[PDB]
Parts: structure tokens; C-alpha cells; sequence
């Protein structure tokens, strides 16, 4: 019933589930005046205010739904193509071949079809002489052209629809004069036009339903556009109030009288009660329940352009999920068909539509939601568009088709987009990964926790509270880093805080008490401390190799000071995010530089005398391409792995040289000046000193990006790898956009061990924010679900991983809340779902 | 860092078919589109569906999995008679024999 | 904000790292 709606606010399709798709007359079939058509509103519209040839190249849409296999496909049939004046006469000779051969094969091929009488066409006779729909007399014209299409079409065609979206036709059509005929600001023809809309589905339904219904068997409906909306505050009760008048009055207008009681709305009546006619208490009998089922209507055209709609001062929302919800609380829970949905690409995308596949993805994942999970009943789904087509006002400049058309072919030929392929799985399937691994792992795991730069033997107060957060967990390791520029405040070794070297001492040798091995990191820039001494950043930072010579000097100060209990090293925390901080090239030419001179320091120095291992932590996010059905996505998703991953590990870890992926196809983008940047060529010293200067392999792996391809302008670092990146909300993703995706992890340790030889590999970060301060459900969920990923790597594909860092053990006041303790250090519940997977070895 | 190992021989009457292959070796190629030339563009995948002929009669394609290019060449004719040699590409984009890095050896073909 | 009159009306074509 109407006004219960407003509660809204506060995994496979069904079986025998309707796959299809649909198009119109005016966009798709062409040929406006062949075979003697008659004049639409819409063609002297467009000449004074060819196309896909459809009415020709049949035969060719024929194949584009064998293609899709879609199980019904709607149509609309041009009104004045069958009689040009509107007037039941005797219908065109050609014009009648082409809907009779239409039909015919549709039933020869299984594919119901579902046809509208009007999709806007209506013949150019009926507005100049009657008006169109302000004059009444039109009602029994509109039923006597629906009679005719019920007699000698009615028995290939069950299922009947009279007007598509009666709102854009009486709102843009006399309204905003964005439609045909083009009137704009005419208050009293838009709501005439309206009631004569209304009134002339209710005469063809009761036309149908007592004089065809009996003998064919069949459905007829009225496809209903809306839009959706959301409030600018939940808790407010005015703002959700104010959402609901906005439905009420863009698809209640024309339900209520429909599938509702036969009457406008009575906010509608209220707050127009001298312009909205009256229905009387005759007609509300005759017209409620004139309505089969319910086709439903969700696109761009009743949310583009912005005057379309009335949001109220309130946010407009695309979730369908929701708007279903309102259709079954409102109207009584009927059974619903989206007769249209999608987005559009623009014309520049021909076949190339990659947002259309993520577009389709998230309407079908909340058209699932609403079935299984609201109750909502939909047995139906109709894609729009079958093929690009001329899109009323904004003409071929947007294309909303599954399928591309090059408009200046004669051909005409139906080139399948990268929707229709997803679409064809999608109706293959009705409706990645891998399921547990059920092991355990070995013994000599390293399970670890991080921290990150800890500015400054229990005297300590700082070091007393980050001991007593390492109690609770059981991690055999611990990560942290120095600051750099707390022990060589000048740069040089000069100045040696014995203090800050004290400091970081008392917390190692309490380490040692509570078992907990570490992991120093000399270096650890970011966004808010550089790390740099402030003398080497006055001496242009890291663009000057003698930082890296400065890099050296600290340290072999700290491996000799810190080499006694430390055993495990690593040189640079992420090094490879430095780009975000041909001028990034030379930067990162010193940060691998200054590596090897403090990995050779170690292995001739100091390596015999500790007996430990050095090594340097990268930025591993793992990549996949946005669009598998565009190949210029596959190859990019390589290149961002080499501009990333290979910039600092074939030099080393194999050949010391730039990965050649990375360094030929820099120069392919100047080649022709999309770039004025070059990546340094090195000598056969340089090559020579850092190859093979890592003792293991370490990663810092959180999520997975899926690239794209696009030419991008620019000569910076970006800009030579030509890539784009998508977020998909579909995917279950953090409060920073994190994309929780497990299965990248395995295919990121399949990846180094296939490109790197076997080695020991270690995952030195690995972690997930979460809102939630006390039940952090998203980092349990994300814990375990890659957790259990490298523990398939580790048993089935013979990854010799060794170590996992969870990424932070505590996070700060305003700083993302990465950590697994509070910014008062308290325990979250993520510490002992954790120690369950540490306890457990994996998962028996 | 890759090497190209174009496989195949050539030696049939008029109108036969053959079934070229180069296998792909070195490190880093599904980031390079490869293509064959016999110097004369003949054809090219990107990756796996992107393909460009100079037509009808050839197939370019791309058995990622096993790192190696096919080249069905059918109804051939005697005017293809000559060398036929594979190259590599740089990612992004145009034939003119200058765009591809790498280059294999060749495989003889007589008509 | 989602903006209706694009294509993208999500913003999901298109920044930093959680370290």
C-alpha cells in the first residue's frame, strides 16, 4: 500500500530465470520514410530541432541474440511504419513483413518475444490535427492500434506492454521540451498528458485481458521508470520524508493509479489540487489491477540530465537493491520485470567498454540480492541496449548498446562489445578463486607482527608499552625501522647519538627476553617524515649520490651495534613507493645503490662475525587486468608488475640491470614524444655490484589492483606506464578502498618464484584497516581468507615462503587504523583470531 | 630478456596448408604483442584476441599457457614463398618493422 | 557524489600505500 514504502530508509538466479535483452523502434530500425512510413513526432523533431538499419539488417540482429542466447527480446513496433496516420485502416505492405518475418523467427529460434505499442513514436497526424495525448479522443485511437497488433500478432507474442516510461513522455515531452514534440514549461499539457497515458494502458488492458486474454493466453503490462534516492542524513526524518515525496512523485504518479488503488497519490492530489484532474470514483474501479506484472524501467534516462528528476535537496543513488525493496512494499509485492537496464559508454568507447562490464556487474549482483535475500519477486532481467543506436536528444554521442555499430559503415556490421561477451557467461552460467587448503604449516614459520618508525633498559616508558602489546600475541618475529635521522642528526658520522643507539638496543635485548627475534629496517620514508637528515635533504636528498655513500656510513654503524642479536636485516621498508614522493629514476637509481654498498658492507664485514641475513622489503600488490575480454589490458597488467616489482628486483636479485620490459618500453613512449624522460643505462660495474645483493626475498603485499590501458599524457613515472586503475564495488573492499581480494597473494608467490628462481620469500606487511576498534570483522575476514591463500602456495604450488608480517601492531590518533591495538593500546579482537592461525599452524 | 624460437619448415605444393610456431622463451612476454613478417607485415596478436593481417587466409594466434605463437597459414600460394620470421613488440600499439625489439631466427617456406 | 552525467558515475577509473 502507498506511504509503507518510506521504511526502506530506516549465488545463482533462480531457475527458469529470463535472460534477455531489449531495444526500440526510433533508435535501432531506421529507414524513417521507406516503404512508405509515415512521419514521427521524433523525425520532424531531429529535422527540425542514417542510423543502425535495423528495419533492413534483421537477419544480422538475428545472430547478435544467437550470440548473447538470450531467452526473449523486446521490441517496440513504429506506429506510423504500420498505418502512417495512426488511424486503423490497413496496415503498410512492407511494414507489416517486417514485424510478421520478426516474430516468426524469434519463435523459430525459442525466444518469446515481448513487444511495447509505443516507445514514443506516435504519428506526426495525431499531434498536428487531434494534439497528441492533450486531446482525449487519442485514448480509443491508441486502443484501436492495439487491437489490430492483438489480432494478427497476438498469437507469436505473449507478452504485451503498452507505453514505455509514460514519465519521460509527458515531463520531457511537455515539460522540460527535451522530448518530442518539445514544449517546455507547460504545466497544465504535462499532467493531461499523464491522465491520458494512464487512461488509454487501462483501456488496452481491459481491451486484452476480455477480448484476447481468453485465446492467447498471454501477459500485458506498463513498463514504469524511476530513479532512486538517497537522504543527507540518516538520522533526520525530513530528509528521508523528503525522499519519499520524490518517488511518489516520479513513480507513484503513475502506479499508484496502476498497481496501487486507481488514484494519483495523495501526496500528488495534495500538493497539486487544482491542476492534477480527477479521476473519477467510476474510473478508479476500472483501473486498478490493470497490470499483469510489473516491467520496470532502471537507466540513464530518468537520471540524465539533471533536471529529469526532483532530488529535493537530497543525493541521488543508483542502488537497485533498494528501489526493488520500495516497488514490493508499496505496491504489494508484485512480480517484477526490468524491462531496461544499464548504463552507456560515450561515442569516443567503441568496443572497448570496460565500466560497462563492472556497471552490469553491480545492477545483476543487487538484482540477486534483492531475490535471495529481500524476497523481491523478479523473474526477469532485460538488458539495454542490443545494439548502439541513436539516443533521442543526445543523438550518437553516447552509446548504450551491447553490441558496437560503426554509424559510418555501410555494412553496418554488429561488432560484439566486452559486455556482450561478459553478458553471454552471465546467461551461460545463470548467474576465480580457490575453496580451503586444510593444512598445516611448518615449524619454522616465522609468524610476525610490524611496526613502523619508533622515535625515542625498562626505564623506557615507550618501550614498556609496546612490550606489553607483544605479550599477547604469539609471533615468533617483530619488524620495525629507525629513524634515520635520529642517530646522524648532521648526516655524518660525526655526530653519534649514543643515546638513540642505547635506546634501540634496550629494545632488542627486552625483545630477546620475550623471544621475539627482530627484524630492524635501517630506512622507512613516507608521506609525513621523509626519514632523511636534514643536511643530506638541503643537499637535494636522495638526487645527490652522496646520500647513498651517507647510507653506507649509517649503516655499518648500526650493523656493528645492532649485529649482536640482530639477525635478520632489511635495508629500505617499500623503496618502490618512493615515486609517489626521469627525476624518480635517479632517485631510485641511489636507494638501489645505496643497498648494495650496505648489503656489501655486511656480507664482507660483518657477515662472518653475526651470522645474519640482509635484505630489503618491495611493494608487492599484486595486478590483474579490468577487462579479460581486452587484450591491452593483459599486457599492462605485466607492465605494472615490472614498473613495480622487476624496477628493483632483476638488478637485485638476477641479471643488475633494469628489468628490459621496463627499460624498452620507456623509450617507445619517447620515441615518438610522449615521453621526455629516460631510464639510465648501467656500465658492467654498476651491473656487477648489484646483482645477487639479497639474502632472501620480502614482500609488502596488501591488496590487488586491476589495471587498465590508456594513453596516458605526461612525463612523469605514471605517465610511462601507459595504466589506469578501476575499483570495483563489487569486490568487498576497507573504508580506504583497500580491495580485500585473497587469491592475489598466491598468484603474486607464483609469480616471484616463476621469475626469480627458488628462493626463501618472506611477506613482511600484510594487513587491513577496519572502522571497527573493538571487532574488527573485516581483518579477521581478511586475515584468514589470505592466510588460507599462502598456505595453498605453500602445499600445492612448493613456494618456499617462510614469514608472515601483519602490517601494523598499532596505528595513531588521526593516522588510517591500520593496527591490531587501539591509540590508547587497547586489544582488539584481531589479536586472538590471529593467534588461533599462529597456535594452529594454518588451518588442520 | 627473451628469445624467440620460430619453429617450422616449409616445403608443399600449391594450395597447401601449414602450421607455423615460434616458441616464446625469455622473461616478461605476455607484456610484449608479438606478430610475423616474411621484409613484409604479415601478421600480429595482442595477446591473445587482437589480431591484424595484410587476410582470409592466414590465422595469428596466441597459446598463452604453452609461451608459444601459431600461424596457420592455409590455401597458400606459391607468391608466399620466402622467409618467415616472428618478433616482439613493446606493449603498447604498428608494424613498420621498427616497433618490434626482438626477432627469431626464421623458417623457410616454398611454394 | 555520484555524477550522473558520465559515463562513470562512481568514480571507479581511478593513490597512495598503506606503509
Amino acid at each position: 500500500f502507498s506511504g509503507d514504502g518510506r521504511a526502506i530508509w530506516s549465488d545463482t538466479f533462480p531457475k527458469n530465470f529470463f535472460w534477455g535483452i531489449g531495444t526500440g523502434a526510433l533508435q535501432v530500425e531506421g529507414s524513417w520514410k521507406k516503404d512508405g512510413k509515415g512521419p514521427s513526432i521524433w523525425d520532424h523533431f531531429i529535422h527540425t530541432h542514417g542510423s543502425s538499419d535495423s528495419y533492413i539488417f534483421l537477419e544480422k540482429d538475428l545472430s547478435a541474440l544467437d550470440f548473447i542466447g538470450v531467452s526473449f527480446y523486446q521490441f517496440s513496433i513504429s506506429w506510423p511504419r504500420l498505418f502512417p496516420d495512426g488511424i486503423v485502416t490497413v496496415a503498410n505492405a512492407k511494414g507489416l513483413q517486417y514485424y510478421s518475418t520478426l516474430l516468426d523467427a524469434l519463435v523459430l529460434r525459442n525466444i518469446e518475444p515481448i513487444v511495447t505499442l509505443y516507445h514514443w513514436d506516435l504519428p506526426l497526424a495525431l499531434q498536428e490535427k487531434y494534439g497528441g495525448w492533450k486531446n482525449d479522443t487519442i485514448i480509443d485511437i491508441f486502443n484501436d492500434y492495439a487491437t489490430y497488433c492483438f489480432q494478427m500478432f497476438g498469437d507469436r507474442v505473449k507478452y504485451w506492454i503498452t507505453i514505455h516510461n509514460p514519465y519521460l513522455v509527458a515531463w520531457h515531452g511537455y515539460g522540460t521540451g527535451m522530448h518530442a514534440p518539445g514544449e517546455k514549461g507547460n504545466l497544465a499539457a504535462v499532467y493531461t498528458v499523464g491522465h491520458n497515458l494512464i487512461k488509454a494502458h487501462s483501456k488496452v488492458w481491459h481491451n486484452y485481458n476480455t477480448h484476447f486474454r481468453p485465446h492467447q493466453k498471454g501477459w500485458l503490462s506498463i513498463t514504469l521508470g524511476s530513479h532512486w534516492i538517497e537522504p543527507q542524513r540518516s538520522e533526520n526524518t525530513m530528509d528521508i520524508f523528503k525522499c519519499q515525496q520524490s518517488m511518489v512523485s516520479v513513480l507513484g504518479w503513475f502506479a499508484n493509479p496502476i498497481h496501487g488503488d486507481g488514484d494519483y497519490p495523495e501526496g500528488m492530489r495534495k500538493k497539486l489540487f487544482s491542476v492534477l484532474p480527477i479521476f473519477s470514483e467510476a474510473e478508479k474501479h476500472e483501473m486498478r489491477g490493470t497490470a499483469d506484472f510489473f516491467a520496470f524501467s532502471f537507466g540513464p534516462n530518468n537520471f540524465k540530465p539533471l533536471n529529469t528528476m526532483a532530488k529535493m535537496g537530497q543525493n541521488v543513488s543508483l542502488n537497485l537493491r533498494e528501489a526493488l525493496n520500495w516497488i514490493k512494499l508499496e505496491y504489494n509485492n508484485p512480480r517484477i520485470l526490468i524491462a531496461e537496464n544499464g548504463w552507456f559508454t560515450d561515442s569516443r568507447v567503441k568496443t572497448e567498454d570496460t565500466t560497462a562490464i563492472y556497471m552490469m556487474k553491480n545492477f545483476l549482483s543487487q538484482v540477486l540480492q534483492a531475490i535471495r535475500l529481500d524476497e523481491i519477486r523478479v523473474f526477469g532481467y532485460t538488458a539495454w541496449s542490443l545494439l548502439d543506436g541513436f539516443e533521442w536528444q543526445d543523438a550518437y554521442t553516447i552509446r548504450r548498446g551491447l553490441f558496437y555499430v560503426d554509424f559510418n559503415s555501410k555494412q553496418k556490421e554488429r561488432k560484439p562489445k566486452s559486455s556482450a561477451h561478459y553478458y553471454k557467461q552471465i546467461i551461460r552460467e545463470n548467474g576465480e578463486s580457490t575453496p580451503d587448503v586444510q593444512g598445516q604449516f611448518p615449524c619454522d614459520f616465522s609468524w610476525g607482527v610490524t611496526e613502523s618508525v619508533l622515535k625515542p633498559c625498562t626505564d623506557f616508558v615507550n618501550i614498556k608499552k609496546q612490550l606489553e602489546m607483544l605479550a599477547r600475541m604469539k609471533v615468533t618475529h617483530y619488524r620495525f625501522a629507525l629513524d634515520w635521522a635520529s642517530v646522524l642528526p648532521t648526516g655524518q658520522l660525526s655526530a653519534v647519538n649514543r643515546q638513540a643507539l642505547r635506546y634501540y638496543r634496550c629494545v632488542v635485548s627486552e625483545g630477546l627476553k620475550l623471544g621475539i627475534s627482530a627484524m630492524v629496517t635501517l630506512y622507512y620514508p613516507t608521506h609525513a617524515h621523509l626519514g632523511l637528515p636534514e643536511p643530506l635533504l638541503h643537499a637535494d636528498g636522495w638526487l645527490n649520490p652522496s646520500t647513498a655513500e651517507a647510507f653506507q656510513a649509517y649503516a655499518g654503524l648500526c650493523f656493528q651495534e645492532l649485529g649482536d642479536l640482530v639477525k635478520l636485516w632489511i635495508t629500505i621498508n617499500e623503496p618502490n613507493r618512493l615515486s609517489d614522493i626521469n627525476d624518480t629514476y635517479g632517485a631510485a637509481h641511489n636507494l638501489l645503490v645505496a643497498h648494495a654498498l650496505a648489503w656489501r658492507l655486511y656480507d664482507r664485514q660483518f657477515r662472518p662475525s653475526q651470522r645474519g641475513a640482509v635484505s630489503l622489503s618491495l611493494h608487492a600488490d599484486w595486478a590483474e587486468p579490468a577487462n579479460p575480454y581486452a587484450d591491452s589490458h593483459w599486457r599492462a597488467a605485466e607492465r605494472f608488475l615490472q614498473f613495480e616489482i622487476a624496477w628493483f628486483a632483476e638488478p637485485l636479485f638476477k641479471t643488475g640491470d633494469y628489468p628490459a620490459a621496463m627499460r624498452e618500453y620507456i623509450a617507445s613512449k619517447h620515441r615518438r614524444g610522449l615521453s621526455s624522460s629516460a631510464l639510465p643505462r648501467l656500465t658492467e660495474a654498476e651491473r656487477r655490484l648489484l646483482k645477487g645483493t639479497v639474502d632472501f626475498c620480502a614482500l609488502n603485499h596488501f591488496t590487488t589492483r586491476f589495471v587498465m590501458h590508456e594513453q596516458l599524457a605526461g612525463s612523469r613515472y605514471d605517465s610511462d606506464r601507459d595504466i589506469q586503475f578501476l575499483q570495483d564495488i563489487t569486490r568487498l573492499s576497507s573504508p580506504t578502498r583497500l580491495a580485500v581480494i585473497p587469491w592475489g597473494v598466491r598468484k603474486l608467490l607464483r609469480w616471484v618464484r616463476r621469475n626469480y628462481g627458488d628462493m626463501d620469500i618472506y611477506i613482511t606487511a600484510s594487513g587491513i584497516d577496519d572502522q571497527a576498534l573493538e571487532d574488527d570483522r573485516l581483518r579477521k575476514y581478511y586475515l584468514g581468507k589470505y592466510l588460507q591463500e599462502v598456505l595453498k602456495a605453500y602445499l600445492i604450488d612448493k613456494v618456499r615462503i617462510k614469514g608472515y608480517y601483519a602490517f601494523k601492531l598499532a596505528e595513531e590518533k588521526s593516522k588510517p587504523r591500520f593496527g591490531f591495538f587501539t591509540s590508547d593500546f587497547k586489544a582488539k579482537s584481531s589479536i586472538q583470531f590471529y593467534n588461533k592461525v599462529i597456535s594452529s599452524r594454518g588451518f588442520p | 630478456q627473451v628469445q624467440l624460437v620460430e619453429s617450422g619448415g616449409g616445403l608443399v605444393q600449391a594450395g597447401g596448408s601449414l602450421r607455423l610456431s615460434c616458441a616464446a622463451s625469455g622473461r616478461a612476454i605476455r607484456s610484449y604483442f608479438m606478430a610475423w613478417f616474411r621484409r613484409e607485415f604479415v601478421a600480429a596478436v595482442e595477446y591473445i584476441f587482437n589480431t591484424y593481417y595484410a587476410k582470409g587466409r592466414f590465422t595469428i594466434s596466441r597459446d598463452n599457457a604453452k609461451n608459444t605463437v601459431f600461424l596457420q597459414m592455409n590455401s597458400l600460394k606459391p607468391e608466399d614463398t620466402a622467409v618467415y620470421y616472428c618478433a616482439a613488440g613493446v606493449g603498447a600499439s604498428s608494424v613498420s618493422e621498427s616497433w618490434y625489439n626482438y626477432w627469431g631466427q626464421g623458417t623457410q617456406v616454398t611454394v | 557524489p555520484l555524477e550522473t552525467d558520465s559515463m562513470d558515475p562512481f568514480g571507479l577509473v581511478t593513490v597512495r600505500s598503506p606503509s
